[PDB]
C-alpha cells in the first residue's frame, strides 16, 4: 500500500506486469500536484524487495502499517493538526511582516532603480587624473541652463574643488531631438517607430500631421463612420485629464496616445464623406444636381439624365441608385488616387533638395535631384497633367474622340510620335521631347555622381 | 566600387519606384470602393429589409425595425469602423513609411535620451 | 527655438566633475534631464569598470527586491543609502528562511495528508472485501 | 495514388487519341473548334478571376514567409519589428498590381450582341484577357513567393547586425522588379483588345 | 524554402537569434583576461547569459555549478524550441534526443553493477535523455530483464537488435558494446529518417553533419578497443555505423586495427581525417571539425539542420566556458587559450 | 444568348465563394488557435487580446458570405452566359482572396502570439503584419463587387 | 455599451423618419423603395420612441 | 467511432469514470451513420413516388 503521482500509475502497473508475470491484482484509488494510491498483492515472495524497486524509483511511498488501521490513524492526526497549528502559526508571522513590505516596496525599489541607474552612467565616464571627464550631448538651448545651474550648485555646497565646463568642437554624429508638444507627439511617435532620423534632416512627422489623416480620410470616406471616429475621439481629447493619471494598457495606450491622430482622421473624413455623398452609404440632396432625369417615362425602363449644370461642392447626388454611377466613381476616383498621389511625391521629393541644399551640396543636387525632378515630371507628372487636360476638355461639343491615357503612356515608350487619338495640339513632337528627357535622366542619375566624385580625387 | 555601385542601386531602386509608388498609391482608390461597397450592401441587407408601408404601427413591424437597427449598427461599429478604419490607417501609414520616406528620407540616426530620472 | 521642421542643435560638451563633488554632481544631472552621457571607455570589459563593485552591489540589491516583489505576490546620501539597504537586506533574510520553513513544511503537511488517504482508502478495500 | 491517376488518364487520353486516329476520324479532337465556340466571356472572367487570385494567393504566401520570420526574429531583438515591414509592403504590392489590372479588364467587359457574338474581336478579346490574366496572376504569384524569401533572410540578417538590412534589402528590390514586369505585359497584352461588342 | 516557413517560420527565427547569442572570439578573449569566477560570472552577464548565476551569491560558486547552469540554460531553450515544434520537426527533435536517452541508459545500468545509490546517479544523467522509466533501470542486472520491462515502452526499443544476451548479466565490458551498439542502430535509424522525411536543404548539410557523428564514435571505438578490449574484428564490426563517409573501406581497416598504425593506415586513406592521429589532441581535432561543419549549415537559410547546428554549437560554448573557468579557478592559464571558436 | 446550362456557373460560384473562404477562415482559425492555446498555458493573461487573428479569419468568411448572397439574389433560370460567367468571376476572386488571406492569417497569428508571449513588443508587430493578411480578402472582395455590378446590365 | 446604441437609434431613426414624411427621393424615390412615406415613418418614429425609452432607462444607470 | 474508441478504450483501463464518456462520444459518433441513414430513408421513400 502506498501513494504514487497519476501520471505514473499506468506505468507501474506495466513494469510490474512485465516483473511479475500476470501474478498481481493491481488497483488505484485516487487521493481527493494530484496524486493516486495503489494496492499490489505480491502473491508469492522473492520479488518483494524488486516491487519496492520498482516503487522507490519513479517517487511511490509504500505505507505498511502492520499493526492496525485505526491506531495508526490517531497518531498520524495527532501529527497533522499539531503541524498545521504550525502552519497557522508561522503564515501569521509571515502576514505580519508584508504590511511593513507591501506599504515601503514602492520606496525601496525606486531606490535601486536610480542608483543602478546612477552607476551605470558612472561607468561611462573617463576616470583619468582622479576625476571623472563626463563628454555628452546637450541642446544649445540648455548650455546656458547647465552653466547656470551646475555653478549655483558647487558653490552653494561648499566643498571648494570648481568643475570645469567646456565646449568641444567635434564631427561625429549628434543625436536628434524633436520638441513635440501633445499635438505632434504621436505623429512623431509614428514617424520614429520606423526610422529615427539624421541630425538636422527635415523632420517626417511635421507633413504627416495632416496627410497622414488626409490620406486616411481618402480611404475612409464617409460622414457617418467619420463623425462616429470624430465623436469617440474628441470624448478622449475632452477627458484627457482624467485619461492622463491612469494605468493604459497597450491598446488603449495605443488609442490614448494618438487621441489627436484620431480627432483628424475623423474631421477630414465628415469633409471628404461631404465630398462624396455617402452618410452612411446615402446621398444628400444639400445642392442643385447637374442632372435632370425625363419626367415623362414608362415604368421599369432604363433612362438616363441630361447634363443642366455642374454639381456645386463635391460628387452629384443623382449617381446614387445609377446602373453606370459605380463606373464614374471608379474612374473619379482611380484618377484622384493618381492625382494625390503625384502631389504627395512632387511634394515629398522637393525635401531631399532642401536637404542637400542645408548640406551645401551641388553635387548630390545635380546627381540625384535635377535627374529625378525631370524624370518623375516628365513622364508621371505629364499623366497628371493630362487628366487635368481630359477633364478640361468638353470632347462631345468639340466632336472628337477622348483618348484613352492608359494606351496614351503605353505608346509613348513603345511607338513614339504615332497619336492615334490627338489629346492637344504638338502632342506627338512634345511627347518625344518628353521622353528624351526621361531616357537621358537614367545615364545621367547613374554617372554624374560618381564621375565627379572621382574626378575631384584627382 | 562603393560609390558606383550605391549609384546604379539607387538609379534601379529609385527608376522603379517612380512607377511602383504611383500604382501603389492606387490603394487610395481600392479601400475607399471597399468601404462604400461594404458600407452599402450592409445598409442594403440590414435595413432595407426593415422598410416597409404595411402592419403601420404594428408592434412586430417596430421590433422589426429595432432589431435590424441594432444589427447594423453593432456591424457598422465592429467592421466598417473598428476593422475597416485600422486597415485604412495601416494603409495611410504605410504610404508614409515606402512612398513618402523614400523620397527625402535618409533615417541614419538616434536618438536622444539624455541622463534623466524622469525616465527610469 | 522650436525644433518641430529639423532637429535641435547639439554641442558635445566636456564636464570634469571632481571626487569631493561627484555624487551631487551625478545627481544634479539625473533631475536636470538635459545631458545625454556617451560611453568613454568602450574598449574596457564588463569588469575593471571603476564602478563595478557598487554596481554588484545594486543588481544584488535588485534581485532581493524582486524576491521580496515576488513573496508578498506568492503571500538621498551615501549613508541614508547605506543604512536602508541595511533593512533590505535584514529583512530579506528573514522574509527568505520563514518561507522557507513554510513551503517545507506544507510539504511535510501534504506528505501526511496523502498518508492519511491511503490508509482510508486501503481499510475501505477491505472491509469491501 | 496521384501518380497512378497521372498514368491512368495518360493512358486513356493515348487509347482515346489512337483510337479516334486509327478509326479516320482523328480531327474530330478538335481544338481549333473548341477555341472558336466556346464563349470568350468564360476566358475573359477567368482570366480577371484568376488575376486577382493568383496575385493574392502570391502576396498572402510572401505575407507569411516573411512575416513568420520577422516574428521569430524579432524575439530577441525586437527594433526590428517596424523597420522590416516594408518587407511586407513590397510582397503586398503584388496585390494591388493584380487588382488595378483586373478593374481595368473588367472595364473591357460588356454585353455583346449575339449577332456578332463569336466574331474575330470578340473572341479575341476574350483570349487576350484570360492570358493577360494569367500572365499578371502567375507573374506577381512568383514575385510575392521570391520577395517572401528574400524578406525572410533579410529578417533575420537584420537581427542578426543592423547594417545588413540595408545590403539585402537589394535583393528585395530585384525580385520586385518582377511583379512590375508582369504589370507592364499584361497592360501590354490587353492593350488593343477592345470591350464585347 | 518555400514551404518551410509554415510550421518552423517561428521556430527558425529564434533558434537564429540564439545563434547570435554564441560568443565571438573577442567575447572568449575577454573572458580569458578574468582573474576569479566571480569576475567570469560578471563577464558572462553582459553576453545572452544574463543573470543565470544569480541564484548563486560569489560563495557556493564552483566550476562545476557554471557549466551545470550553463547546459541547464541550453537545455531549456531546446525544451522551448521543441514545445513549437510540430510533425516532422518534433520528431526530428526527438530523434536528437535519442542520442542522450541512450547515454542516460548506460549510465544508469553501470551505477547498478557498482551499487552506487539511485539518487545520485541520476543527478549525472542528462536531462534532455529523459524518459518516464528512466530510474526504473535500477530494478535488474541482465539485459533481458531490463529489456522486456522497462525498455519495451521506450522509443529506444528498436534499437536492441543485435544485442545479444548470453545470460551472462552485466560487467563494464558488455555495458559499453550494449551503448556502442545502441548508437549504432540509432545513428543507422536517424540517418534513414533525415534521408526519408528531412527536406532536401536541410538534408544534404544534415546528413554531413550525422555522419561526422557516425566517422567520430567510428574512430573512438576503434582506437579505444586498443587498451581496454580484446575483441575479435567480427564481433568489432557490429559496433561500428555504416551511414557515414567512412564505412565501407575505412571501417573494415578499422575493425582489423589490432595496433595503433593499423588505424593511422586506415585513417591515412579518408581525405579529411588524415592528420588528425599525427600531431595535437585529437579530442580538439573532431570538436574543431564539428564546429566547421556546424559553421556552414547556419549559412543555409530554410533548414531545420540549424536546430542540430545551434544545440551543438551552444553545448561546445557551454565545454569553451567550462574549460575557462576551470582554468581561471584552479590558477593554470598555459593551456587557457585551447576554446574553439568559430563564431 | 441565354442557355439552360448557364446558371450552373453562378450556383457554384455562390457555392465556391463561400466554400473557399470558409476553408480559408477555417484554417486562420484552427492554425493560429493552437497557438493561443499553446501560449496560455503559461502565461493566461494574454488570451483576449491574442484573440484577433480568429476575429481576423472571421470577418474572412464575413467577406465571402457577403459575395455568395450576393450571388444568390441574381441567380435566375434564364440568364445568359454573361451573368454566369460574371458570377463565376466574382465567386472565384473572393474565393481564392479569403484562401489565401486566412492562410496568411493562420501562419502569421500562430507565430505572432508565441512572439507576444516572449517579447512584449511584438503584439503591435503582429497586429500590423495580420492588418496587411486582412485586406488581402478586400482586394478579392472588390473585383468580386465590382462583378455583381454588372450582373445584369 | 448600450446608452450610446440607443443615443445613435433616436437620433438616425428620427433622420430617417422625418426622411420618409418629406418624400425624401434617397428614400422613396425607387421602385424597389416602399410606396407610402408616412405609413414607413410611423413605424420608424416609434422604434425613435422605443430606442429613447432605452437611452432614458439606461441613463439612470 | 474507431479512432475515439481506441483511445477510449486505451483510457478507460486506467480511469473508470472515462467509460461514460466514450459511450457519449461514441453516441455522438454514430449519429452520423445515422443521420446519413435518415437521409437515405428520406430520398428513397420518394424513388418511386408518383413517377412515371
Amino acid at each position: 500500500t502506498g501513494s504514487i503521482r497519476r501520471t505514473k500509475v499506468d506505468i507501474l502497473n506495466r513494469i510490474l506486469w512485465r516483473l511479475l508475470r500476470g501474478n498481481l491484482i493491481f488497483q488505484n484509488f485516487p487521493i481527493e500536484v494530484e496524486k493516486d494510491c495503489f494496492i499490489i498483492f505480491t502473491h508469492g515472495e522473492t520479488l518483494l524487495k524488486k516491487v519496492k524497486r520498482v516503487i522507490d524509483s519513479l517517487n511511490g511511498k509504500i505505507v505498511s502499517l502492520n499493526t492496525r488501521s485505526s491506531e495508526l490513524v490517531d497518531t498520524l492526526n495527532r501529527q497533522i493538526d499539531d503541524l498545521q497549528r504550525i502552519l497557522d502559526t508561522t503564515e501569521q508571522t509571515l502576514h505580519t511582516e508584508l504590511l511593513v513590505i507591501h506599504d515601503q516596496l514602492p520606496v525601496w525599489s525606486a531606490m535601486t532603480k536610480r542608483e543602478k541607474y546612477v552607476y551605470t552612467t558612472l561607468n561611462k565616464f573617463q576616470q583619468e587624473s582622479q576625476g571623472l571627464i563626463a563628454e555628452g550631448w546637450v541642446p544649445s538651448t540648455e548650455l546656458i541652463h547647465l552653466q547656470d545651474s551646475l555653478k549655483d550648485y558647487i558653490e552653494t555646497l561648499g566643498s571648494e574643488y570648481s568643475t570645469v565646463f567646456n565646449v568641444i568642437l567635434t564631427n561625429k554624429l549628434p543625436p536628434t531631438y524633436h520638441r513635440t508638444n501633445k499635438f505632434t507627439q504621436a505623429f512623431q511617435s509614428i514617424v520614429d517607430a520606423y526610422g529615427i532620423a539624421t541630425y538636422k534632416e527635415i523632420n517626417a512627422g511635421l507633413a504627416t500631421v495632416v496627410t497622414f489623416p488626409f490620406m486616411f480620410a481618402i480611404m475612409f470616406g464617409d460622414m457617418g463612420h467619420g463623425f462616429i471616429l470624430f465623436l469617440m475621439a474628441l470624448f478622449l481629447v475632452l477627458n484627457e485629464r482624467k485619461f492622463g493619471a491612469m494605468h493604459r494598457d497597450e491598446i488603449f495606450d495605443m488609442a490614448f496616445t494618438g487621441r489627436y491622430v484620431l480627432l483628424l482622421m475623423g474631421a477630414f473624413s465628415v469633409y471628404t464623406g461631404l465630398l462624396y455623398n455617402d452618410i452612411f452609404s446615402k446621398s444628400m440632396t444639400i445642392f442643385k444636381s447637374g442632372w435632370q432625369w425625363p419626367s415623362t417615362f414608362r415604368k421599369g425602363e432604363s433612362i438616363e439624365a441630361k447634363k443642366t449644370g455642374v454639381y456645386p461642392f463635391g460628387l452629384d447626388f443623382a449617381w446614387h441608385g445609377t446602373d453606370n454611377g459605380l463606373l464614374f466613381s471608379n474612374s473619379y476616383k482611380m484618377k484622384l488616387s493618381i492625382l494625390m498621389g503625384y502631389a504627395h511625391m512632387t511634394y515629398s521629393f522637393m525635401f531631399s533638395y532642401i536637404n542637400y541644399r542645408a548640406k551645401n551640396s551641388k553635387v548630390d543636387i545635380i546627381g540625384n535631384f535635377i535627374p529625378g525632378l525631370v524624370f518623375m515630371q516628365s513622364i508621371f507628372g505629364y499623366l497628371s497633367w493630362a487628366i487635368v487636360y481630359k477633364w478640361s476638355k468638353d470632347w462631345i461639343k468639340d466632336d472628337k474622340p477622348a483618348p484613352g491615357l492608359l494606351n496614351m503612356l503605353i505608346n509613348m515608350f513603345l511607338a513614339p510620335g504615332t497619336i492615334d487619338d490627338q489629346l492637344y495640339s504638338g502632342q506627338a513632337k512634345l511627347q518625344v521631347v518628353l521622353l528624351l528627357a526621361a531616357l537621358v535622366c537614367v545615364p545621367w542619375l547613374l554617372l554624374y555622381k560618381p564621375l565627379t566624385l572621382r574626378r575631384l580625387n584627382k | 566600387g562603393d560609390v558606383m555601385i550605391h549609384q546604379v542601386i539607387h538609379t534601379i531602386e529609385f527608376c522603379l519606384n517612380c512607377i511602383s509608388h504611383t500604382a501603389s498609391y492606387l490603394r487610395l482608390w481600392a479601400l475607399s470602393l471597399a468601404h462604400a461597397q461594404l458600407s452599402s450592401v450592409l445598409w442594403d441587407m440590414t435595413i432595407s429589409n426593415a422598410f416597409s408601408s404595411k402592419n403601420s404601427g404594428s408592434p412586430l413591424a417596430v421590433m422589426k425595425v429595432v432589431f435590424l437597427f441594432a444589427m447594423w449598427f453593432v456591424l457598422t461599429v465592429c467592421i466598417l469602423v473598428f476593422m475597416e478604419g485600422t486597415s485604412a490607417m495601416l494603409h495611410a501609414l504605410r504610404l508614409h513609411w515606402v512612398e513618402a520616406m523614400s523620397k527625402f528620407f535618409e533615417g541614419e540616426g538616434y536618438a536622444y535620451e539624455p541622463f534623466s530620472f524622469r525616465a527610469i | 527655438e522650436e525644433a518641430i521642421f529639423r532637429s535641435a542643435d547639439m554641442t558635445y560638451v566636456q564636464l570634469y566633475i571632481p571626487l569631493e563633488v561627484i555624487r551631487e554632481v551625478t545627481f544634479l544631472l539625473g533631475k536636470m534631464s538635459v545631458f545625454m552621457v556617451m560611453d568613454l571607455n568602450k574598449d574596457l570589459t564588463a569588469f575593471q569598470r571603476g564602478y563595478v563593485n557598487q554596481l554588484r552591489r545594486f543588481d544584488e540589491v535588485e534581485r532581493m527586491v524582486g524576491f521580496l516583489n515576488e513573496v508578498v505576490e506568492k503571500h538621498l546620501s551615501l549613508e541614508n543609502v547605506n543604512d536602508m539597504v541595511k533593512e533590505i537586506t535584514d529583512c530579506e533574510s528573514r522574509a527568505r528562511q520563514l518561507d522557507e520553513s513554510l513551503d517545507s513544511l506544507r510539504s511535510k503537511l501534504n506528505d501526511l495528508l496523502e498518508q492519511r488517504q491511503v490508509i482510508f482508502e486501503c481499510s475501505k478495500f477491505i472491509e469491501v472485501n | 495514388f496521384s501518380h497512378f491517376l497521372y498514368y491512368l488518364v495518360l493512358i486513356v487520353v493515348i487509347v482515346y487519341g489512337l483510337y479516334k486516329l486509327f478509326t479516320g476520324h482523328g480531327s474530330d479532337i478538335n481544338f481549333g473548334k473548341f477555341l472558336l465556340r466556346t464563349s470568350p466571356y468564360m476566358w475573359a472572367n477567368l482570366g480577371i478571376a484568376l488575376c486577382v487570385g493568383l496575385s493574392v494567393v502570391g502576396a498572402a504566401w510572401g505575407i507569411f514567409i516573411t512575416g513568420s520570420s520577422m516574428i521569430g526574429a524579432g524575439v530577441r531583438a525586437p527594433r526590428i519589428t517596424t523597420k522590416n515591414l516594408i518587407s511586407i509592403i513590397f510582397c503586398e504590392v503584388v496585390a494591388i498590381y493584380g487588382l488595378i489590372i483586373a478593374i481595368v479588364f473588367s472595364s473591357k467587359l460588356t454585353v455583346a450582341t449575339a449577332e456578332n457574338m463569336y466574331s474575330k474581336s470578340n473572341l479575341y478579346t476574350g483570349y487576350s484577357l484570360f492570358w493577360a490574366g494569367i500572365t499578371v496572376g502567375a507573374s506577381n504569384l512568383i514575385c510575392g513567393i521570391a520577395v517572401g524569401i528574400t524578406g525572410a533572410t533579410a529578417a533575420i540578417s537584420d537581427a542578426a547586425d543592423s547594417a545588413l538590412f540595408v545590403k539585402i534589402l537589394v535583393i528585395e528590390i530585384f525580385g520586385s522588379i518582377l511583379g512590375l514586369l508582369g504589370l507592364i505585359v499584361g497592360l501590354l497584352m490587353a492593350g488593343k483588345a477592345s470591350e464585347f461588342q | 524554402g518555400v514551404y518551410f516557413n509554415i510550421d518552423n517560420g517561428f521556430i527558425e527565427g529564434v533558434v537564429r537569434g540564439y545563434r547570435n547569442g554564441l560568443l565571438s572570439n573577442n567575447q572568449y578573449i575577454n573572458l580569458t583576461q578574468c582573474d576569479t569566477l566571480e569576475d567570469l560570472k560578471l563577464q558572462l552577464s553582459s553576453t545572452d547569459y544574463g543573470n543565470f548565476l544569480s541564484s548563486v551569491s560569489s560563495e557556493s560558486l564552483t566550476t562545476s555549478l557554471i557549466q551545470e547552469y550553463a547546459s541547464s540554460k541550453l537545455y531549456h531553450e531546446f525544451n522551448y524550441i521543441r514545445d513549437q515544434s510540430s510533425g516532422s520537426t518534433r520528431k526530428f527533435m526527438d530523434y536528437i534526443t535519442y542520442g542522450y536517452m541512450i547515454d542516460n541508459v548506460a549510465l544508469m545500468i553501470t551505477g547498478t553493477i557498482h551499487d552506487r545509490d539511485k539518487g545520485e546517479i541520476l543527478q549525472r544523467c542528462h536531462p534532455l535523455g529523459w524518459f518516464d522509466t528512466l530510474p526504473t533501470l535500477s530494478v535488474a542486472t541482465d539485459l533481458e530483464s531490463l529489456y522486456e520491462t522497462v525498455l519495451v515502452d521506450t522509443p529506444l526499443a528498436p534499437y536492441f537488435k543485435n544485442c545479444f544476451d548470453t545470460a551472462e548479466e552485466l560487467d563494464d565490458m558488455n555495458i559499453e558494446i550494449i551503448r556502442n551498439k545502441l548508437y549504432k542502430a540509432y545513428l543507422e535509424d536517424f540517418y534513414n529518417f533525415v534521408t526519408e522525411e528531412i527536406p532536401e536543404p536541410a538534408k544534404e548539410c544534415m546528413q554531413t553533419l550525422l555522419g561526422f557523428e557516425a566517422d567520430r564514435r567510428s574512430i573512438n571505438i576503434a582506437l579505444n578497443s586498443l587498451q581496454s578490449s580484446d575483441i575479435d574484428p567480427d564481433l568489432k564490426s557490429d559496433l561500428l555505423p555504416n551511414i557515414g563517409k567512412l564505412y565501407p573501406l575505412a571501417t573494415f581497416h578499422l575493425a582489423q586495427a589490432q595496433d595503433f598504425e593499423g588505424v593511422r593506415a586506415a585513417l591515412a586513406n579518408v581525405y579529411e581525417y588524415r592528420g588528425f592521429l599525427e600531431t595535437g589532441n585529437l579530442e580538439d581535432h573532431f570538436y574543431q571539425l564539428e564546429m566547421e561543419l556546424c559553421r556552414d549549415a547556419f549559412t543555409q537559410q530554410f533548414a531545420i539542420s540549424t536546430v542540430w547546428a545551434w544545440m551543438k554549437s551552444k553545448e561546445q560554448e557551454v565545454r569553451n566556458i567550462t574549460w575557462i573557468a576551470e582554468c581561471i579557478a584552479q590558477n593554470q592559464r598555459e593551456r587557457i587559450n585551447n576554446y574553439i571558436s568559430v563564431y | 444568348l441565354c442557355p439552360v446550362y448557364a446558371p450552373f456557373f453562378g450556383a457554384i460560384g455562390c457555392a465556391s465563394a463561400i466554400i473557399f473562404t470558409s476553408l480559408g477562415a477555417a484554417y486562420g482559425t484552427a492554425k493560429s488557435g493552437v497557438g493561443i492555446c499553446a501560449t496560455c498555458v503559461l502565461r493566461p493573461d494574454l488570451l483576449f487580446k491574442n484573440i484577433v487573428p480568429v476575429i481576423m479569419a472571421g470577418i474572412i468568411a464575413i467577406y465571402g458570405l457577403v459575395v455568395s448572397v450576393l450571388v444568390c439574389y441574381s441567380l435566375g433560370q434564364k440568364q445568359a452566359l454573361y451573368t454566369g460567367f460574371i458570377q463565376l468571376g466574382a465567386g472565384l476572386s473572393v474565393g481564392l482572396s479569403g484562401l489565401a488571406a486566412g492562410f496568411a492569417i493562420g501562419i502569421v497569428g500562430d507565430a505572432g502570439v508565441r512572439g507576444s508571449s516572449q517579447q512584449p513588443r511584438l503584439f503591435v508587430g503582429m497586429i500590423l503584419i495580420l492588418i496587411f493578411a486582412e485586406v488581402l480578402g478586400l482586394y478579392g472582395l472588390i473585383v468580386a463587387l465590382l462583378l455583381n455590378s454588372r450582373a445584369t446590365q | 455599451c448600450c446608452t450610446v446604441l440607443s443615443a445613435f437609434g433616436v437620433v438616425i431613426l428620427s433622420v430617417i423618419a422625418h426622411l420618409f414624411n418629406t418624400n425624401h427621393e434617397s428614400f422613396v424615390g425607387s421602385i424597389n423603395d416602399p410606396e407610402d412615406g408616412p405609413a414607413v415613418a410611423h413605424t420608424v418614429y416609434l422604434a425613435a420612441l422605443v430606442y429613447l425609452v432605452f437611452f432614458v432607462f439606461c441613463g439612470f444607470q | 467511432i474507431g479512432i475515439v474508441g481506441d483511445a477510449g478504450v486505451r483510457g478507460s483501463s486506467q480511469q473508470p469514470r472515462l467509460f461514460v464518456g466514450m459511450i457519449l462520444i461514441l453516441i455522438f459518433a454514430e449519429v452520423l451513420g445515422l443521420y446519413g441513414l435518415i437521409v437515405a430513408l428520406l430520398l428513397n421513400s420518394r424513388a418511386t413516388q408518383d413517377v412515371v
